[PDB]
């Protein structure tokens, strides 16, 4: 909406394309997490996590 | 002469709506044709096809067609193009123009010598006769590919459509108007069709009936004059035209009844190699119905001089006709051909590697084999996947089905239409707060209250010719509201 | 398609103020009726009663 682009106008916030998609627990029960396991791509770098 | 057992077979049916015992008993009345018999059928197609081309040939204007025709593809100077190709390539009992020129020149002299002679001592002189009897041995020398045949025609019959459409108006009309008996219609229309003397004749018999026809006269000698305007343009008698067209309905009657008698005993070919064709792609009588397209396409365009059987040469064109239609629609969306066809060629290829080495067809070996790159087999498998109906019954009762767990994203949130709402009336407090011709120009700057977001030059031609002030009102404008006091609570509007 | 079951010049817009060209956005084009693909610029919710 043009209101927005007017509080960005005088704001300032570029707001790039980069979205949160982050994985987030919708009414997350608390606790502690196990182990965390990660599949990996055989044409894909895996990325220094595993 | 197979009814009566079909009458004892329908006894017995209790309604039977399925298409395909319905089908199969209405095509099992014609038998097997032997080896031999389809040759007469073949010699009365020739027969056929050589009635219309002597019909089309005795057509004088086919020519003068021809050749205007040819004058606008040799117009413009330069032309290789596929209009060229559909012409005549004439066979015996690759085209360069300086044939064209060796075997036009005498045509056109043909031509040029037999116009001249058309007014010589009679319309139809005997010398005359054998003057146009020898140029239609000529042009049967020359017979055209059947695209531009074919389109000649459509020509002749759209005008035999209008010559029949004026006549069978005219025919009409007296009909309509007067109740003319036949008698004395044909019997005239045959003799005179020249001028109105045969219309002077009914005005010089009595018969009270014929009473009714002073006021209808300026049409009856209005619709002739356009028999009249046909026979300036054509110079043809009308009884030469019906003879032509009789010879030419014939000689397509008798190859429509040799396609029926072809089709009703070729339909069982149809099933017998459309019953293999059946793996699960789409419901098979359309497969039935594209088998006896594909039938008709394949005796359309078959040769007698090859000495081959018929089945051999239709093989490959219903073969083509279902692997059309099975490569046409297979899905509920729409995938060309070669992508069904590079998608087959590699579960071939992925289902001969698993056989042979006996492990899952990684992509990298169908890469290295196929010279292909990587990410290209990666969108041909990631494209290649048959959609999920919309009921998929999961459980076992009768209450887990679909319309569940699929959301539309296109109805948003109703806490961020609250916030927008809010946001609206806090822009108008904001403007309401500042200085009215700060908040007109805030308004029809952006698009605020507004249709269209006006340019500078707009806003220029509107409220005043410099355009340098505008932009100082704005940095005016936005220093004013950069105060946090002002837009505190605007700074809770921000994250969003 | 232009001629489909799912089309966006008779059964509706996909998304508001938006052509199926891809072009016609940028919404000061307000009550334009496009040469291309032919979809008028209608609001929302639309597409299901055409």
């Amino acid at each position: 909406t043009p209101e927005e682009k007017l509080l960005r106008a005088i704001f300032g916030e570029k707001a790039s394309d980069v979205k949160d998609s982050s994985l987030r627990v919708p009414n997350g029960v608390s606790g502690t997490v196990i182990d965390v396991q990660v599949f990996t791509r055989d044409g894909v770098e895996k990325d220094k996590r595993a | 002469a197979a009814a009566q057992v079909l009458s004892s077979v329908e006894s017995e049916i209790g309604r039977t709506t399925d298409p395909v015992r319905m089908y199969m008993r209405e095509m099992g009345t014609v038998e097997l044709l032997t080896r031999e018999g389809e040759i007469d059928i073949a010699k009365r197609i020739e027969d056929g096809i050589n009635q219309v081309q002597c019909s089309v040939a005795e057509y004088p204007e086919a020519i003068t067609y021809l050749l205007e025709q040819y004058d606008r593809v040799e117009a413009e100077e330069a032309r290789l193009s596929d209009l060229i190709t559909g012409f005549v390539d004439p066979n015996a009992e690759s085209i360069d123009p300086e044939l064209a020129r060796e075997k036009f020149a005498e045509l056109r002299a043909q031509y040029v010598v037999t116009r001249d002679t058309i007014k010589a001592k009679g319309r139809s002189h005997a010398t005359a006769q054998e003057e146009i009897l020898k140029l239609s041995e000529v042009f049967k020398q020359f017979r055209l590919v059947p695209k531009q045949f074919d389109y000649l025609v459509n020509s002749m019959r759209v005008m035999m459509d209008r010559v029949r459409t004026q006549e069978r108006l005219i025919m009409k009309l007296c009909v309509e108007q007067c109740k003319m008996p036949k008698k004395n219609f044909i019997t005239l229309f045959t003799g005179n069709e020249t001028s109105d003397t045969w219309f002077n004749a009914a005005i010089a018999m009595n018969k009270p009936w014929s009473e009714k026809l002073h006021d209808v006269s300026e049409e009856v000698h209005r619709a002739l004059q356009k028999l009249q305007q046909i026979e300036e343009e054509t110079g043809l008698t009308i009884e030469q035209v019906k003879d032509i067209n009789r010879r030419m309905s014939i000689g397509e009657a008798k190859a429509r009844r040799a396609k029926k008698e072809m089709v009703e005993a070729n339909l069982r070919l149809v099933i017998s190699i459309a019953k293999k064709y059946t793996n699960r792609g789409l419901q098979f009588l359309d497969l039935i119905q594209e088998g006896n397209i594909g039938l008709m396409k394949a005796v359309d365009k078959f040769e007698y001089r090859r000495g081959y059987k018929f089945s051999t040469y239709a093989t490959w064109w219903i073969r083509q006709a279902i692997t059309r239609s099975i490569a046409d629609q297979a899905r509920t969306i729409r995938i060309p051909v070669h992508m069904i066809e590079t998608i087959n060629k590699l579960n071939r290829i992925s289902r001969q590697m698993l056989q042979e080495m006996g492990r899952e067809p990684t992509p990298e070996e169908l890469a290295e084999r196929m010279l292909m790159p990587e990410d290209k087999i990666r969108k041909v498998l990631k494209i290649a996947k048959e959609p999920i109906s919309m009921e998929t019954p999961i459980g076992d009762d009768e209450d887990s089905h679909l319309g569940d767990f699929i959301e539309d994203t296109t109805l948003e949130l109703p806490l961020d239409s609250a916030t927008t709402e809010s946001l609206r009336a806090a822009t108008h407090d904001v403007l309401a707060g500042l200085t009215a011709r700060e908040a007109k120009v805030l308004r029809m700057r952006f698009g605020i209250d507004m249709n269209t977001d006006y340019t500078l030059e707009e806003v220029g031609k509107q409220f005043d010719v410099t355009r340098e002030r505008i932009r100082q009102i704005e940095a005016k404008a936005l220093r004013k509201l950069r105060h946090p006091s002002r837009s505190e609570v605007l700074r809770s509007f921000l994250d969003d | 398609e232009r001629d489909g079951l799912f089309c966006a010049r008779i059964f509706g817009p996909v998304k508001d103020y938006e052509c199926l060209c891809g072009k016609y956005k940028r919404l000061k084009h307000r009550g334009v009726i496009c040469e291309k693909c032919g979809v008028e610029v209608t609001q929302t919710k639309v597409r299901r009663e055409r």
